[PDB]
């Protein structure tokens, strides 16, 4: 058993007609502090995954560790490495929530909440969350932390339902994720202007956006504001 | 709960109610209280579920090894015992069981032992276990007889637990009786409390506070 | 929160983030943390949203009776007022309140009033979560009779490190100068601030 | 400190037909006030026609029966092929779930198909391992809004035959698939009303001689 | 819950859903959160229901009898001031959380009032556990110099972001709107997106079914 | 806690009440009489904690006789236990709660029909055939409700109870040393001074 | 502990076509021992009805209390109150001991004698009022009582009919219920008369 | 706790033993014998917590069997009373002790003389006349200190003890069924079936 | 505590107060909270005095097995091992270490490893109680590529604004510089950088 001191918010994705978007801004909060701010929480895995991750950095820097380890040890002896036989982001979720739960039952979790997406080899899109707990989830929509409650009900206004994903291009999802990232810049307390964004099109293949920012922000309604009720200047 | 075991000239009449429930949440009226060890043991369970139904099958594992093992058949003595020393191994732990094993031996005749997961064995004549115990209690202290005959131990028993079943908020839904012989264990009948209530009031006259 | 009083030259100036929180949910990103109690006369409030409004009432209601009675109270009796109300109710208040005014005899005074309810004259003051982040820069960079562009921008700069460290802290900045002149409200945007 | 178990929501429904059983159970995945997932399947067709879901902490539901199947696999590959009857399946769920009987899979488990008579069977249990065969059982959040509806639906409770002054019982005459799939929707729409928890999607998995089949319904997504 | 208020080019409206919970049963699912402090000055509130009413009746009765004594139309400020200043007496113990809004000689107003007595102004503001789906929609669809109309669509969205997406939110959307020269518009179950689709069956017993003990007529007359 | 037990007959009341009186590891007395006369024909019973149970006692006793001489006239057993039941319904709320349990037997003269009242201290008051206070009920309840008859004769309820004593003292861990026996009638109160072998 | 689950019992009102019915269970018990099989938790003043549950000493207080407000009512009003006013006296009679509450669930039915409509509330401890249009549910039961009602109930049931549906849901709501049943009382409610029926179920 | 008491006269130790088995609200077994003998000359009584009681009763008595065949020889019972107290000494060190306490009455027939043993679940051990664990000594002592006499007889010692259970059964809260009484000497052990009233 | 340590244009300086305190009591007012590990790489110990010395006291161990068998280990590998030990160990362990190494090929590096055990790789790194201040100062003042002199000038200046608002930062400065000409040493006194 532990607690987090080093952490990471919001990560929030969904799917598209041709793949799957995820997003995560770049800062490292220590409590209120906004310690670290080149922090990538994002961490692609061959060229078909993405794995966000919220929650502990000490954790995630370890996720990270193991998941390179993944992507060595499957070339070994592989002649297939880079084809047939290449990591599928299903089998990296699947061991993810296998660690995720293993520690969870030892009582030494690692303190995360992760998104894995990403395009099978069928083209079949891939959205899946884990968390701490080892409980496992889909939706055309995923998001963690903040995200889950200001995110989703955003994303959702998109694709509501499997049917919406079809009828979902990479511009509206693109546009809908950036503009939720500017929501979560409002109202959340622990959050960054600048992010990282990453689209897994099976057609495109993987494209991995750095050092975005929040654009286009409402301040100037400020200036009216004064007081808390009967002040008038 | 109420679960009952008395001794008597014809062998051991054994009654339980049918009643599950966690906190005011009726889980079940249908619930199994008697393990059927093997043809000539039974054990009733008071407590923990989980605790007495996996630990009494357990015991009956054990029961069938030993009788391939020593070519006889176990006491009742020796049967107690394996479940008491188990359930005695783990005392801390948070088992939660009272329970009576109930046998007939040519070495022992009637024999009735309360076991619980504090480690106590007990033999005796009468054990009623539960919530509703001591309505259970009240019923049979006093109408009790060494010399009853198989028919009125059998209702003897069943009346009991009614008594139970109608005070006790934890106790009810219908009633499991049983007669152990040397031969084995006799089933006789599941009794819904709601029928049995009924006609228990109007042909012995009891109940008067209730309407009916 | 992250506020400050700083005076000047030709008077006060006062300052403030604009950020309210429930957790590290942003409850109010426009909040007023500036608050008026008399004409010449106004507050810094940082703690809770809830005693601070409270105090800041009580306060104004009771400089109006004041300058009823006996005309325009000093920035100093303003001071002791808020601190009256701090000192005697400190077991069940949560404020750290900052008070500052424009007199004509006295020209800018600053008066900050932390959690026990004491009392602090000071040529400039900062209060609020964000403070702890700038107490070295503010510390450097302050000078006495600085003018009212200069200290406009060392109030800027301090808050925009506040705002930029603290999470309790962002929005916009907020600014009250008071001067012989009178009353001057400014309002600086993210975009502005954040690349200082 | 850490909280090693959570609370998924859900609602799970299992009942026993003459010679068929169903195992229902709504697609909603939640925590706290959030919504996880409108659609998370949550009964699961195990192998040789015995369907299984474990409501309650989604983590310990998806562990116990992913080990099941497992268990189910190796009973093949240790018992020359031999089909694992409902019964057996039962007990070895028992011992399954009182292994870890002082670190609980925090689950109300169903499962249900047909027992060696080809008659409809369902056995619902414990967290830790008690368990009891029956004719239908309603698990997690809305159990309490719906069993007392089944009892009084499916074994008739309280329902005499109208002139015999409730000296006649109503007759227990049994169920077919379809008024049974009646009941499940009715339960499941009735506790979508009150729970907020139930909710967004109900898919009801069948039991029969031929196999397993699926159906699937809306239910409110509020 | 989910309460919303937003300000429109001439006026200002309110928005909520109509869900009341205890626990994770919803106890009443077209309950009113919209309450009236006088004919221009309504109210919408969050938290505990009996706070938010008492509270709400208590300022009204007494705004009525300023209004009366001072010959003059209340003004929301002053509904503001007497509440925040009730609440803060009692140092958050009345649960309430409301969202003032009305239109009175100065103009048209929006306000926020936390059960500890803090107050808020802005254009467009949520309380409630819905708070953070409806903040998201307005934090996007929000803009100055709305249309009555615009508001009314904005506010009335906001509401469904949480009746859909969060558990303590549902059913339906009551609005009102307060426009500067004329009178308040009250549009209870302006939206109903949530009517229960026709049962599977209909339950009505045959008469007789349920055994009776004993009959007797009731004196109600004196 | 002690023993109250009470039964209502054809024509009486009876209250059965343990005679002992413990303090932590020793038994004090073995005579303690845990009842108050209201009023010619109405009998309370009492237990719980140590010093309330008295002090409550005797303050109905004193209210009620108070009553009975100013309007020379004796309230009927229900409205004597509708005065204790407000009496401790307001104890209840009160900064120190009386934790006393009682039981109410009277005989309504106007009525001709005896009366057993069971109230505990939140003021919960219920009318009942025979009642009891504390674990009394779990080791009692099943023998009334089997031998209890609305017909029965003083003689008959006094056996019925012997057999309740005798499970008390069979069954239950504590020794209360018997129990002192009241019947109330349409001629009074009075003590069954033989019950310690009747 | 918790005041609302020391006594037990379950209270449950239903509207129909010009008629309300209002029906409770009879039981009274300390935790696990049942004491009383007659204890009533419904009352009426005049033709307005009033179920309580919760607490049993707050049942009869509050009984006592609203017999006693409701009498000088009709003294000084000269007319029987009607349940819409009847509803908002227990509300504001409930708020006032907000810190220090009554540890009921209310339920009021009736018919206003001036208008013929039927008319069924339900209360939260402190007055929060339930203006509900099917029905009302209240006591150690309440999920099951939703889960039977939610299913059970439809519009404009005849009072006939009305009685065998309000029977059921209480009926079977208090057998998945260890602390409700031991007898059961259902009123059937119209403007003209009010008919009583104590109902036979299973006594464990 | 039970009654334990152990009284050492002159030519024997008797030890008296309460016959109830409580379990929470109910008095489940009223003919319960807390005592165990470990060698022909050597009784050992008990009480304490719930199951350690007997098992470790039972332990002890399997190792002094065994001991006994073993050497075909019996013990003294300082040399039993020594092994007992190490065993309850290694037991209140370890994970979960033995909550048990234990009078150890035997005739040595080396010395050819009776003696008593007292010894606590810590290990703690002391040779005495008379001894008991729990309450029981709170209101057996002052009648032992004056009417004990090292030439008692058998006889004497029964009146003796007699008299302390009957100080027990009117002071003492619990009903505790009565004793077993059991007597050790040159002879052996035996149990006085007549204390029901002797 | 305050230390931190910045990169510049010939390599990297480690810098830190000396005071160690039990509660309110300086029980050493000339600490030196500058660790060498290897003879290019050191390090800057927070926290725990006890966890940091033996953290340290391992690394030098690994570190000096390494150079045995595979020669000059890079500053990279250095906090890799401190990462190791600090975040396998974080239940047990209380220390914020800073490692700071100069190689001929990277120049100067600095590694911030804090409570977690996570490793963060800056131009420049603040720690200890006493940085909660000089965050403002230092994010205004810091520039890559300075000159060693105004290096020296940035963390005495840092230095001595962390020790004028922390009660837990005192005594000297001390300051060691890595370079490709070697290891310099250097302390600074009150009576100095008071005044600055
Ligand atoms: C009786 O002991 C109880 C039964 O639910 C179990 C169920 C099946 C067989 C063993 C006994 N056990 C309880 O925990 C429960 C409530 C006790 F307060 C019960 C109904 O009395
Ligand atoms: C600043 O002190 C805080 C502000 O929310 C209030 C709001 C309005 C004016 C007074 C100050 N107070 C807080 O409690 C909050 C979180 C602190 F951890 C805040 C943002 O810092
Ligand atoms: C919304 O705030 C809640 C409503 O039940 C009440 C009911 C009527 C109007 C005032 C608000 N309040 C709650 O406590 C409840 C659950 C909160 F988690 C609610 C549904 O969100
Ligand atoms: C600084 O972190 C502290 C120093 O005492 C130690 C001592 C030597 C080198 C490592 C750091 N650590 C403390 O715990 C102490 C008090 C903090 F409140 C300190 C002075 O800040």
């Amino acid at each position: 058993t532990q607690q987090p001191i080093v952490t990471g918010t919001s990560v929030i994705s969904m799917k598209y007609d041709n793949g799957v978007i995820i997003a995560a801004d770049n800062l490292g909060s220590y409590g209120s502090l906004l310690r670290f701010n080149g922090v990538e929480r994002l961490i692609p895995v061959g060229d078909n995954t993405v794995v966000g991750i919220s929650g502990d950095i000490s954790d995630m820097q370890h996720i990270e560790r193991l998941l390179k380890d993944l992507v060595t040890e499957n070339a070994y002896d592989n002649p297939l490495a880079d084809a047939e036989e290449a990591l599928e982001p299903s089998y990296i979720f699947e061991y993810l929530a296998t660690v995720m739960y293993q520690r969870r039952s030892k009582m030494n979790p690692l303190w995360n909440a992760i998104i894995v997406a990403g395009v099978q080899s069928n083209g079949d899109q891939f959205l899946r969350y884990v968390n701490l707990l080892g409980v496992t989830y889909s939706s055309p929509t995923l998001a963690t932390g903040f995200g889950a409650h200001m995110a989703n009900p955003l994303l959702r206004k998109v694709v509501d339902r499997e049917s919406d994903i079809p009828k979902t291009t990479v511009q509206v999802a693109e546009e809908a994720i950036v503009n939720a990232m500017r929501v979560l810049y409002y109202r959340d307390a622990r959050s960054s202007r600048n992010f990282s964004l990453a689209i897994i099109d099976k057609n495109t293949g993987l494209t991995f956006k750095k050092n975005l920012q929040v654009e286009n922000m409402k301040w100037d309604f400020a200036k009216d504001i004064k007081g808390y009720g009967t002040q008038k200047i | 709960t109420t679960t009952l075991a008395f001794r008597f000239q014809g062998g051991i009449i054994v009654a339980v109610d049918s009643r599950a429930t966690a906190g005011n949440w009726v889980a079940s009226q249908t619930v199994k209280k008697v393990i059927e060890i093997n043809p000539f043991l039974l054990g009733t369970m008071a407590g923990g579920a989980a605790d007495c139904q996996f630990w009494e099958t357990w015991l009956g594992s054990q029961c069938r090894l030993h009788e391939l093992r020593e070519k006889e058949r176990i006491s009742v003595a020796a049967a107690s015992k394996i479940l008491s020393n188990l359930v005695y191994q783990y005392k801390g732990a948070g088992l939660s069981m009272g329970t009576m094993i109930c046998g007939y031996t040519r070495k022992e005749g009637p024999t009735i032992y309360y076991v619980d997961s504090d480690g106590t064995r007990l033999k005796g004549d009468i054990f009623c276990v539960g919530s509703g115990q001591t309505f259970a209690y009240g019923v049979l202290d006093s109408n009790y007889k060494w010399d009853l005959s198989v028919e009125d131990a059998l209702y003897l028993g069943k009346r009991s637990i009614l008594a139970a079943a109608h005070r006790d908020a934890y106790s009810g839904g219908s009633v499991n009786l049983y007669h152990v012989t040397e031969d084995g264990w006799i089933y006789h009948g599941n009794h819904d409390v709601g029928e049995l209530f009924w006609k228990v009031k109007e042909e012995e006259g009891s109940f008067n506070n209730v309407i009916g | 929160t992250s506020i400050m009083a700083v005076t000047f030259k030709d008077g006060v100036i006062l300052g403030a983030d604009s950020r309210t929180t429930t957790g590290a949910y942003i409850a109010n990103r426009v909040t007023d943390k500036l608050t008026r109690v008399h004409d010449k006369i106004w507050c810094c409030r940082s703690g809770s949203a809830a005693d601070t409004q409270a105090i800041a009432d009580i306060v104004q209601y009771h400089l109006e009776l004041y300058t009823s009675q006996y005309g325009t109270p000093s920035t100093e009796t303003a001071a002791s007022v808020f601190k009256e109300l701090c000192y005697e109710n400190k077991d069940n208040l949560t404020a750290g309140i900052i008070v500052a005014g424009y007199d004509d005899k006295n020209k800018g005074e600053v008066y900050t009033i932390p959690l026990g309810g004491s009392v602090h004259k000071l040529p400039y003051a900062i209060a609020g979560s964000g403070s702890t982040f700038i107490y070295g820069y503010c510390d450097k960079n302050f000078r006495e009779n600085m003018s009212k562009e200069e200290t406009v921008d060392f109030i800027k700069h301090s808050l925009s490190q506040a705002i930029k460290w603290d999470g309790s802290s962002g929005g916009v900045i907020r600014m009250v100068v008071l001067t012989a002149a009178g009353v001057e409200r400014l309002i600086f945007y993210p975009d502005e601030y954040e690349q200082l | 400190q850490f909280n090693p178990y959570g609370d998924n929501g859900g609602t799970i429904l299992g009942i026993a037909g003459e010679d068929f059983a169903v195992l229902a159970g709504d697609t909603r995945n939640i925590t706290d006030y959030s919504i996880n997932s409108r659609y998370e399947p949550k009964v699961f067709d195990c192998g040789d026609n015995i369907v299984m879901s474990a409501n309650g902490f989604a983590a310990d539901g998806d562990a116990l029966v992913k080990r099941f199947k497992n268990s189910v696999k190796w009973y093949h590959f240790d018992h020359n092929d031999k089909k694992l009857s409902i019964n057996s399946a039962a007990r070895n769920i028992q011992h399954l779930l009182y292994g870890k009987r002082f670190f609980p899979y925090y689950v109300h488990t169903i499962i249900a198909g047909l027992d060696e008579d080809g008659k409809g069977a369902v056995y619902s249990f414990d967290p830790v391992g008690s368990y009891e065969r029956e004719q239908c059982r309603a698990g997690g959040a809305a159990a309490s809004l719906i069993m007392p509806f089944l009892d009084n639906q499916v074994n008739f409770k309280n329902q005499y035959e109208p002139g015999t002054n409730g000296k006649v019982k109503k007759p227990l005459k049994y169920l077919s698939v379809e008024e049974v799939i009646k009941l499940v929707r009715d339960s499941f729409t009735s506790a979508t009303e009150r729970h907020i928890q139930v909710g967004d999607g109900l898919e009801i998995l069948i039991v029969t001689k031929d196999g397993v089949r699926k159906e699937f319904y809306e239910l409110k997504r509020d | 819950t989910t309460i919303v208020g937003v300000k429109f080019n001439n006026g200002v409206v309110i928005a909520a859903d109509t869900r009341s919970t205890q626990g994770p049963i919803v106890a009443d699912k077209n309950c009113a959160k919209l309450h009236r402090i006088s004919p221009k000055i309504w109210c919408a509130g969050a938290g505990t229901a009996a706070d938010t009413e008492a509270v709400t009746q208590l300022i009204g009765s007494n705004i009525e009898l300023h209004s009366l004594y001072t010959s003059r139309e209340p003004r929301v400020v002053s509904a503001l001031q007497m509440l925040k200043q009730h609440l803060f007496k009692y140092q958050g113990h009345i649960g309430a959380y409301l969202i003032v809004a009305g239109v009175d000689p100065t103009g048209s107003h929006l306000f926020s009032i936390h059960a500890h007595g803090s107050t808020d102004v802005g254009y467009y503001l949520s309380l409630g556990s819905g708070s953070l789906a409806a903040m998201a929609v307005l934090e996007s669809h929000w803009k100055q110099d709305l249309t009555k109309e615009e508001a009314i669509k904005l506010a009335s969205d906001a509401i469904q972001a949480g009746i859909w997406n969060d558990l303590g939110s549902g059913s339906n959307v009551d609005v009102c709107v307060m426009e500067i020269g004329k009178d308040a518009e009250y549009l209870r179950n302006y939206l109903t997106p949530n009517v229960r689709e026709e049962k599977q069956k209909s339950y009505k017993f045959p008469r007789g079914t349920t055994a009776v003990l004993k009959e007797s007529i009731v004196n109600i007359c004196d | 806690m002690d023993i109250i037990l009470g039964i209502r007959v054809q024509d009486s009341v009876i209250l059965a009440s343990s005679k002992a009186v413990t303090r932590g590891i020793s038994v004090l007395k073995d005579s303690d009489d845990k009842t108050r006369q209201l009023s010619p024909h109405t009998l309370m019973s009492f237990a719980g904690e140590a010093g309330d149970t008295v002090q409550f006692a005797e303050y109905i006793q004193a209210n009620i006789q108070l009553y009975s001489i100013r309007e020379d006239y004796e309230l009927s057993p229900q409205a004597v236990s509708s005065f204790v039941r407000q009496e401790l319904a307001k104890s209840i709320r009160s900064r120190r709660p009386y934790q006393v349990n009682v039981l109410i037997g009277g005989y309504d003269k106007k009525k001709n029909k005896p009366e057993l009242y069971q109230i505990d201290y939140l003021g919960t008051k219920v009318e009942l055939p025979y009642g009891a206070h504390g674990y009394s009920g779990f080791y009692t309840f099943s023998l009334l409700d089997h031998h209890y008859r609305p017909d029965m004769t003083t003689e008959e309820g006094l056996d019925l109870l012997k057999l309740c004593v005798q499970e008390l003292e069979k069954r239950m861990p504590m020794d209360f040393k018997g129990v002192i026996v009241k019947i109330v009638d349409k001629d009074g109160i009075r003590q069954v001074d033989d019950f310690q072998a009747q | 502990s918790d005041p609302s689950s020391i006594n037990g019992g379950i209270v449950v009102a239903m509207t129909g076509k010009d008629c309300v019915a209002i029906a409770c269970d009879l039981r009274l018990g300390s935790q696990s021992l049942g004491v009383s099989n007659k204890f009533e938790k419904i009352f009426h003043y005049g033709h307005v009805f009033l179920g309580i549950t919760g607490l049993a000493t707050d049942v009869t207080t509050l009984n006592e209390m609203f017999r006693y407000k409701t009498n000088l009512y009709k003294l000084k009003e000269e007319r029987a109150i009607e349940p819409e006013t009847f509803t908002q006296l227990v509300s504001s009679s409930l708020y006032e001991r907000r810190f220090g509450p009554y540890f009921v669930g209310p339920v009021v039915a009736g018919i206003n004698s001036k208008s013929g409509k039927p008319f069924i509330a339900g209360f939260d401890l402190i007055g929060c009022i339930d203006e509900a249009k099917d029905f009302i549910v209240s006591g150690t039961a309440s999920d099951q009582l939703f889960g039977m009602c939610e299913s059970l109930y439809e519009p404009n049931l005849e009072p006939e009919d009305l009685f065998e549906t309000i029977s059921q849901a209480l009926l079977n709501a208090a057998d998945r219920d260890a602390l409700s049943g031991w007898g059961a009382v259902v009123y059937i409610i119209k403007k003209d008369e009010v008919v009583k029926r104590y109902l036979k179920m299973r006594q464990d």
